[PDB]
RNA sequence: CCGAAGCUUCGGCUUCGGCAGGAGAGGUA
């Protein structure tokens, strides 16, 4: 509902989401984009995201 | 033209003008 | 901004208001140019955004009727004799009888050379009919078009979108701190300012007995005595500078009509809104690439294009419920350093 | 290649950078990862004991930790695991 | 790289300023600091020049109809209020200067410096992501320029002659140097013809297998060259190992060049080399004297017989409606077809006139801009307009600009002017709620895996057989069977297999296909693939903004509704389905 | 204080003070008034836009040297170059006749009638048939000088102080190259044309923030360029980051520089000490809105992943 | 077959004002680049005097007109800026101009000091009626090229002072002519024919010696490599 | 009056016969006044000696083929346009080249008069495998530039000699840049990047030296006029 | 959060002072 009330039609995607107990599950762009968060596309997914970098072995021994 | 003082300004027309705006 | 743009300011006939159209829900239909428009409306003064065909100017020799009818004049032909009897026509009247052409040739006694000409037939209809049943001729060239349009040098040689923009961008000018009239003009120049009024004309004939940089004597020929004043560095609605300079000397003639002063973009009596430069046409390593321009340094070392903007800034005192607001030297705050250019 | 030298912002260029990663989305993550240890290095070392390591190429005169980074993954020197 | 004034990154850069300023012992507190800052001290114009470096900035441009119109710099410190725009850029931006402004915005964190510096650097996008063409190419002025030099002139100044009996061949020179020694003198042209000994350039093809070939050791193996030095002053901007192109240089052939070069070579070299080819189109732009005068636009000869013609003709219809044997439909049917006639044998007759080094013939020849309708309504003959209804007027306008409208012609010319400033305005705003409905519906489509190894797909046409048994090949081919992926091999005749299941069609594909008999192909698309949420990046195909597979996690969705919503203000209508 | 703004200046050229007790009128509940004037002036730079009456419209890109400028066979520096390419796409052409009559009004010519009034000189008046150096004429809108009439004055010119005619027959002139010094290898047109200045200048334009004042509902920057505002960051400005992939400069640039109240002050010390940016909090136009929305008599909650509604308002 | 003809110099006298310089022989594409060099050496960097500032009494700002004189300070200053001037001294020196009653201020009514001459003394500055009087004091500096003017709140003056741009250069108009002999047997050569026109401040074969000093000197940072 | 920033001249050394010299910071403008003719006195002043004319036995009505060597005139004479000849003698001097027998003629034979020589002996010329003689005799004068061929209408003192292109100067490709720099706060200060190749006969530090003195001399008659004129001074280094 | 003033052990502490919404018209790209 929150991506359809911020398209057109706010008054009545309210009314038939309140009457039926809707809910958001928040994995969209736009709702993400909305709340203050980290799109789920480019650099905001799992794989990109949780990258750790350390020095190899040899470099640090060197250094 | 049809004022007291104003420069000389030379024309190229070649029609003549029944009215004045 | 300039005396153009206040005359045509008071010129313009407008479609929107309280019980005309409005800007959402005019369409494509009601801004098109007519073929009754013309000698009644200027078909290229027109502004270039949303509003594109809601406003328009009305042209030099229109008139209004005591209904609210737009007339137009013109000279009444008999016998294939042009006649000078002019007649106003509503465009209700003027649908009933073959108008012909302004740029027609005309004989000596007023007989038209070509064997045919260009008319104008009942609804806007153009056609070659030849010249012996026509009823009607145009006054002069310039009927169909406006003050501001009748100001460009070579119109006919110009496409309608470019001399649009030309017309409009003539009222955005801003005047310099000196002025001189175009080497190449069209004649309409003076009469668009002394109609428009920023400059000073005489009402009566006299000799001038004082002259000084903010007032002007003149002796009338009975024994009256008139002094006219100067706006020495006004500020316009604009923010720019109006300014109007004596143009007699001490002893001269003056008939009435006679310009007396200049004034902002005048030059002796006659418009001039900017100046004459000498041009080259051609390339020059990419600085005038996609509409860029290459000026000289002999621009502002002999300050050509200069001008004087001017601004105000206000303040208030005032009583509150806890005391009195009042404007003084004193301020417990600040420094002594900064409070040296105020007086007492 | 035979390209010229690359000056300012486009060195090293992109597309040998781009030979040891899997696409353009985990060089930005990577770099920007080093970067921060290095600022880091640097904020803590004059306070007192840190964990980190510092710039293992020779950096310049006054160099951003990103171009820092950018260098030590041109040449070969770290590694790094994807999520 | 950009110009920003000085006045506005002191304030865009004013804590980075600050902590430099105390730093270097400049001031005390922080204060002082900002201070000093604020009140603009001959100090602090020092220390903005190492605070900015390498320091990227965002430039954006309104509407942003696409990705382009947003793009990262690294900026420069230049005097004056103005900012500085490369000419490359304003194709992807659609910026002229006449008046236009952009917006300035700063990078704080580390991956947001790095974001900008590594996805939206100017010089790392040069493909357009709808059509994968190159957008940052020569035009106007640097085509032009380009155009000229590249051009052969017959009979000139020192070119080749084939002299015998009394004195040598008179006009071959030894050395690229020497041929320009020669032309600081007078004694050469830059465009006439001659036999130029050559040595660092690598030569054509079919030179290259007749003289060297096993292979062209270029650094120092010297042939023989029949061009001339516009031509070879041209292939030295060109990389090292690019093959001798000796042709005139009309836009399409530069822009076959660049793509080449974009398809063939890192994408540093293209960034190196397109800079270069605008410094010698700029250069060469202001030695070609293009230049307009009274005088140079010229008439044609007998246009009074061909008006007169075609009137008697006019005449005679209208006698035929006045004898009653014509009704207004008919009469204004022959009319339209009488006059449509006159036009064409006046342009043709403008045409056969012209020289081909007239200046405005050579803008329009060029590619530059311009089409020949301008030039026919310039020096020839407008034509027909039409009416505010609709429909063209049985009366033409004979006068061309050149040599002025009457009050008639003129007025009525005005008819259809207007209409186009009047709906172009109205399309800006029916095209805007066409792209952001697009937008909404297709937000959640994005590259989510490798392969679905699916079988399905759709078969494309790829060419068809005349009756004789040459193939014609599809016109519409480059956008319906090009950058995909095979979902079955392609087999022929009951033989082997010239590509294999998993490969992408490029050109050589392409040709390979059709010079063995193939037509119907089967590819793979989005519209049948079978994973769950979002697509995979074999069905997708390849990206064309950098010509390779997808990358996992591409937002394929925004892309293609910019893609499609972009060119919609130039979608005229027809002038009822 | 009343004090001059930001970026402005000037001397003072007149104060006019009202007064409530020298019975001059005033609005009710004050006691003076007080005007003050600020004058400057103005030349020309780079970014002013110039304009012709034909539709000719540019900004100003560069300001040369007269050294460094295209100069005709005596001397004569020229003062402005336009470019060649956009006056055939554009069809107005009355641009070039009219430097072509500029050009011939600015020197001066005398038509010569020895042996009777030329053919081409036929319909002109008896006092268009000599000039004087520096005339003004007058070519009414749509009825004028022909081609004929101009392509025949312009070989009637007068010479300068030495006897040489710069401009030929076709309005061409070869000119020198300022910075090399060889001549350019083909005529190139000269002439005069009428230059005005346009009301578009660069110093009302030029605008630069880093933080300043912000609202009070919605506690975003303020708007404007005389309040010190920032930039909108629009909806179509979205959609090119989410397309590039970038997903750290667009959060970046949604809370922490536009709404995050607590995160704006730690970036700020973070920057000035050198260390590292922090992690963005949430943003408070999202509290408004969910408050807007329970006025409604809508029960709207944030759940966790196990239910437990999350209060949303800081406090602790 | 080397030249071994030098070249010369000659001039040739036309007005005081103009002259024109023949240099002879020269190589066969020498002529045009230095011919430019010496006339770009001319128009930008020929030291001068000029005026820096007025003062004149009664009056504050610019912005402003004085009693009983026909034009407003914007235009007196406008017509001052055609002034000729030329000084001697290194430092700034002061003339005045005092009038009364009616006539016309010409340039010949500014008295001068020692050292400082006015080369234009029929000028058009003013022109005053019966009830008008006008009080100036300007200050005369030695310098090159343009300099725009300096704020007086920089520089620590009175109200009463008007800052003027000044314009240093004394050339008016430099232009050059070649002419080539390009016969056969290959014995070519080039003549350079230069024209300058001043401003009465200086002589015209003393620009060139300035600009020939300033040429001289810059061009010996590549011979030091011996 | 004073400069006061001093330019200074720096050299960056490519190949023994390349360079690239800077000089920075020069006054506004003054950058375009020094290239050019810089460039000119460079490529068109300096002295040098080059080979004018040739005479090749056997060939005399027709110019098309030698009987005896592999090549063709044209060959030929571009081989010999790229002889580094350095000669002293002010008057032209005569060479004669005589090789017998198969085996490719190099420049090494050539045996030249005492006053004359040349730097590049191993350069091929032409190679001869078909049992031929080659004689060939060479006239090498001294000048400066680029002279084109000098068509004699002799009629009598050369029926055979074929009249070359001479290439005196002994520096091959001059090219030069202007760009931008900042002194304190004034950004737009001018810096000048000049490329030189010469040939082996000369070295490119040598030929700035030798193109700045034959510079002083020719804007030294201007300052003759008046010896005190108040131009700008420098400073001492 | 900023300014002024005190204590200040140099981390900081204390006193006082201070706010930003709508409608209409015209214009530039
Ligand atoms: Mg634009
Ligand atoms: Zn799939």
């Amino acid at each position: 509902w929150l991506s359809a009330a911020s398209f057109q039609e706010t008054t009545r995607v309210l009314t038939d989401a309140a009457i039926n107990c809707r809910s958001d599950k928040l994995n969209g762009l736009k709702e993400n984009v909305i709340i203050g968060k980290l799109i789920p596309a480019g650099t905001g997914i799992n794989r990109y995201r949780n990258i750790a970098v350390q020095p190899t072995e040899e470099a640090r021994a060197a250094a | 033209n049809s004022v007291p003082g104003a420069p000389n300004r030379v024309s190229f027309a070649k029609l003549r003008e029944p009215l004045e705006v | 901004n300039n005396p153009l743009s206040g005359l045509t300011h008071k010129r313009r006939l407008s479609a929107l208001g309280p019980g005309g159209l409005s800007r959402e829900r005019a369409g494509l239909e009601v801004r098109d140019v007519h073929p009754s428009h013309y000698g009644r409306m200027c078909p290229i003064e027109t502004p270039e955004g949303p509003n594109i065909g809601l406003i328009g100017s009305l042209s030099v020799y229109a008139r209004v009727n005591p209904f609210g009818f737009i007339e137009t004049p013109y000279r009444k032909v008999v016998d294939g004799v042009v006649s000078d009897e002019i007649v106003y026509l509503t465009a209700d009247e003027e649908d009933r009888h073959v108008v012909a052409q302004a740029n027609s040739p005309i004989d000596a006694d007023g007989r038209f050379v070509e064997p045919r000409v260009l008319v104008r037939r009942k609804a806007g209809e153009v056609e070659y009919v030849p010249s012996s049943e026509v009823d009607y001729m145009d006054v002069s060239p310039r009927q169909m078009v406006s003050v501001a349009t009748a100001m460009i040098p070579f119109l006919e040689h110009d496409d309608a979108n470019r001399a649009l923009m030309g017309a409009n961008m003539q009222r955005q000018a801003v005047p310099l701190v000196r002025s001189e009239a175009p080497l190449v003009g069209t004649g309409m120049e003076l009469r668009a300012a002394i109609d428009a009024g920023d400059v000073v004309v005489a009402e009566e004939s006299g000799v001038i007995e004082e002259v000084s940089a903010d007032y002007i004597t003149v002796m009338h020929d009975n024994g009256t005595r008139r002094t006219y004043r100067m706006r020495k560095f006004a500020r316009s609605n604009h923010g720019t500078c109006a300014n109007q300079c004596p143009i007699v000397d001490a002893g001269d003639r003056v008939e009435a009509g006679q310009v007396i002063a200049d004034g902002p973009c005048t030059d002796d009596g006659e418009m001039a809104l900017g100046k004459n430069l000498l041009v080259a046409i051609m390339p020059w390593e990419g600085h005038n690439y996609e509409d860029a321009i290459i000026l000289s340094n002999r621009l502002v070392e002999e300050d050509v294009l200069t001008s004087i903007h001017i601004e105000e800034h206000e303040i208030d005192a005032r009583d509150t419920k806890l005391g009195a607001e009042e404007i003084t030297r004193d301020i417990p705050n600040i420094s002594d350093e900064v409070l040296a250019d105020l007086d007492e | 290649g035979g390209y010229d030298t690359p000056l300012g912002i486009t060195n090293p260029p992109i597309d040998e950078l781009l030979d040891r990663v899997s696409s353009k989305y985990a060089l930005v993550i990577y770099a920007a990862k080093r970067a921060r240890q290095i600022n880091d290095y640097y904020n803590q070392l004059g306070e007192g004991i840190l964990e980190y390591v510092g710039p293992l190429v020779e950096p310049g005169l006054q160099e951003k930790p990103l171009s820092i980074a950018l260098r030590e993954i041109h040449a070969d020197l770290l590694e790094h695991t994807e999520g | 790289q950009c110009g920003l004034p000085k006045l506005m990154a002191l304030e865009l850069f004013k804590p980075f300023v600050m902590k430099r300023l105390v730093d270097l012992n400049h001031a005390q507190n922080i204060k002082s600091a900002k201070r000093m800052v604020e009140r603009q001290r001959p100090q602090v114009w020092d220390v903005l020049e190492e605070v900015i470096a390498e320091h990227p900035v965002l430039l954006n441009r309104a509407p942003t109809l696409h990705r382009l119109g947003i793009q990262a710099f690294e900026p420069m410190l230049v005097e004056g209020k103005a900012i500085q725009l490369h000419p490359l850029v304003c194709e992807a931006f659609n910026a002229d200067f006449d008046g236009d402004q952009m917006a300035v915005h700063l990078p704080l964190s580390a991956e947001a410096q790095a974001e900008a510096r590594i996805l939206m650097l100017s010089s790392n996008n040069i493909l357009s992501p709808a059509s994968g063409r190159p957008l940052a190419m020569p035009r106007l002025d640097m085509v032009t320029g380009l155009y000229y030099l590249t051009t052969e002139v017959p009979g000139d100044t020192g070119e080749y002659q084939p002299a015998s009996g009394d004195h040598p061949e008179t006009g071959v020179y030894s050395s690229p140097a020497e041929a320009i020694m020669a032309a600081d003198r007078g004694v050469l042209s830059v465009r006439a013809k001659i036999k130029v000994r050559l040595t660092q350039l690598r030569p054509p093809v079919e030179i290259e297998a007749e003289l060297f070939g096993h292979s062209g050791w270029q650094p120092g193996d010297a042939w023989m060259a029949e061009t001339t030095l516009g031509r070879v002053m041209f292939n030295e901007l060109l990389p090292l190992g690019y093959p001798f192109v000796n042709k005139q240089m009309h836009k399409k052939v530069q822009a076959a060049i660049i793509n080449d070069l974009a398809e063939r070579y890192p994408m540093i070299v293209v960034a190196q080399t397109v800079d270069k080819l605008k410094d010698a189109g700029f250069y060469w732009a202001t030695r070609s004297g293009v230049t307009v005068s009274m005088a140079d636009v010229l008439v044609p000869p007998r246009k009074k017989e061909i008006l007169d013609h075609y009137e008697e003709r006019a005449d005679k219809v209208e006698k035929q409606f006045q004898r009653g044997a014509l009704n207004h439909d008919e009469r204004n049917e022959a009319l339209v077809e009488i006059w449509k006639e006159a036009t064409d044998e006046v342009g043709q007759a403008l045409r056969e006139h012209y020289p081909d080094d007239n200046p405005i013939i050579t803008i329009v020849d060029s590619g530059a801009t311009g089409n020949f309708t301008q030039t026919r309504t310039l020096a020839g003959m407008k034509g027909l307009v039409t009416n505010p209804k609709g429909e063209f007027i049985p009366r033409p306008v004979k006068s061309s600009f050149r040599e002025g409208l009457t009050v008639l012609e003129y007025f009525i010319n005005t008819h259809g002017a207007r209409k186009g400033l009047a709906d172009t305005a109205l399309r800006t705003a029916d095209s805007g709620y066409l792209t952001r409905r697009l937008v909404d519906v297709s937000q959640d489509v994005i590259v989510r895996e490798h392969d679905c190894q699916t079988e399905r797909g759709i078969v494309v046409e790829l060419a068809e057989r005349a009756p004789d048994g040459t193939l014609i090949r599809d016109p519409y081919i480059e956008t319906s069977a090009y950058a995909r992926t095979l979902g079955t091999d392609a087999v022929d005749e009951a033989g082997n297999v010239i590509v294999e299941r998993g490969q992408d069609l490029g050109d050589p594909e392409i040709d390979a296909l059709l010079a063995a008999g193939i037509t119907q192909v089967k590819v793979r698309s989005v519209l049948t693939c079978a994973t769950s949420t979002g697509v995979c990046a074999t069905c997708y195909g390849r990206s064309m903004a950098t010509g390779k597979l997808v990358d996992i996690g591409e937002a394929v969705g925004i892309v293609a509704a910019q893609s499609i919503g972009e060119p919609g203000t130039q979608l005229t209508m027809r002038t009822d389905i | 204080s009343l004090k001059v703004p930001h970026g402005e200046s000037g001397k003072v050229i007149g104060i006019r003070v009202f007064s409530r007790e020298d019975e001059d009128e005033l609005p009710a509940g004050v006691n003076e008034l007080v005007r003050v004037y600020v004058a400057q002036k103005r030349k020309i730079s780079d970014g002013d836009k110039l304009a012709g009456r034909h539709g000719n419209k540019g900004v100003i890109g560069k300001i040369l040297p007269v050294e460094d400028m295209p100069f005709l066979a005596d001397g004569t520096p020229v003062d402005i170059i336009l470019n060649t390419h956009g006056v055939p796409r554009r069809m107005n052409i009355g641009q070039i006749l009219e430097t072509h009559l500029g050009w011939c009004a600015h020197s001066g010519w005398k038509v010569d009638a020895a042996k009777g009034v030329p053919d081409w000189a036929a319909r002109l008046p008896d006092e268009l048939l000599e000039a004087q150096p520096n005339a003004i004429v007058s070519t009414p809108v749509f009825d004028g000088a022909q081609e004929a009439e101009l392509q025949g004055l312009l070989s009637c010119t007068l010479p300068n102080r030495d006897g040489d005619v710069l401009v030929d027959a076709d309005g061409k002139a070869m000119l020198f190259d300022g910075r090399s010094g060889e001549p350019f290898p083909y005529p190139v047109t000269v002439g005069y044309m009428y230059i005005m200045k346009l009301h578009h200048l660069v110093d009302d334009k030029i605008h630069a923030r880093s933080t300043g004042p912000y609202s009070m509902i919605t506690q975003q920057p303020l708007g404007g360029k005389a309040q010190f505002g920032g930039q909108r960051f629009g909806e179509m400005e979205c959609w090119a980051m989410q397309a590039y992939g970038a997903a750290y400069t667009l959060q970046e640039l949604l809370t922490i520089k536009s709404d995050d109240t607590v995160g704006r002050v730690k970036v700020y010390e973070a920057i000035v000490k050198g260390e590292n940016i922090p992690e963005p909090g949430i943003p408070e136009s999202f509290k408004v809105l969910l408050k807007e929305l329970q006025s409604l008599c809508l029960n709207v909650e944030v759940l966790s992943s196990d239910g437990a509604a999350i209060e949303l308002r800081e406090g602790e | 077959m080397l030249i071994s003809q030098r070249p010369t110099l000659s001039e040739d006298v036309l007005t005081d004002n103009r002259s024109q310089f023949v240099i002879e022989p020269l190589e066969p594409g020498f002529g045009y680049t230095l011919g430019n060099s010496l006339r770009r050496t001319l128009l930008s960097s020929i030291p001068g005097a000029a005026v820096t500032s007025i003062r004149i009494d009664g009056v504050l700002h610019e912005f402003t007109t004085v009693p009983g004189v026909k034009e407003d300070v914007t235009e007196i200053i406008l017509n001052l800026k055609s002034l000729v001037v030329s000084s001697e001294e290194d430092e700034p020196v002061t003339m005045y101009l005092r009038k009364q009653g009616p006539g016309e201020v010409t340039a010949g009514d500014i008295v001068p000091p020692a050292g400082v001459t006015v080369h234009n003394p029929g000028m058009h500055i003013a022109t005053l009626n019966d009830k008008g009087k006008l009080e100036v004091e300007l200050v005369v500096e030695r310098g090159r090229g343009y300099v725009p003017a300096v704020q007086n709140r920089a520089s620590g003056a009175e109200i009463g002072r008007i800052p003027v741009d000044s314009i240093y250069s004394p050339v008016l108009k430099v232009t050059y002519k070649v002419d080539a002999t390009r016969v056969e047997q290959r014995t070519d050569f080039d003549k350079l024919i230069l024209d300058v026109e001043t401003k009465n401040s200086i002589s015209p074969r003393d620009a060139l010696a300035s600009a020939g000093k300033t040429l001289v000197e810059l061009f010996g940072l590549a011979r030091e490599l011996n």
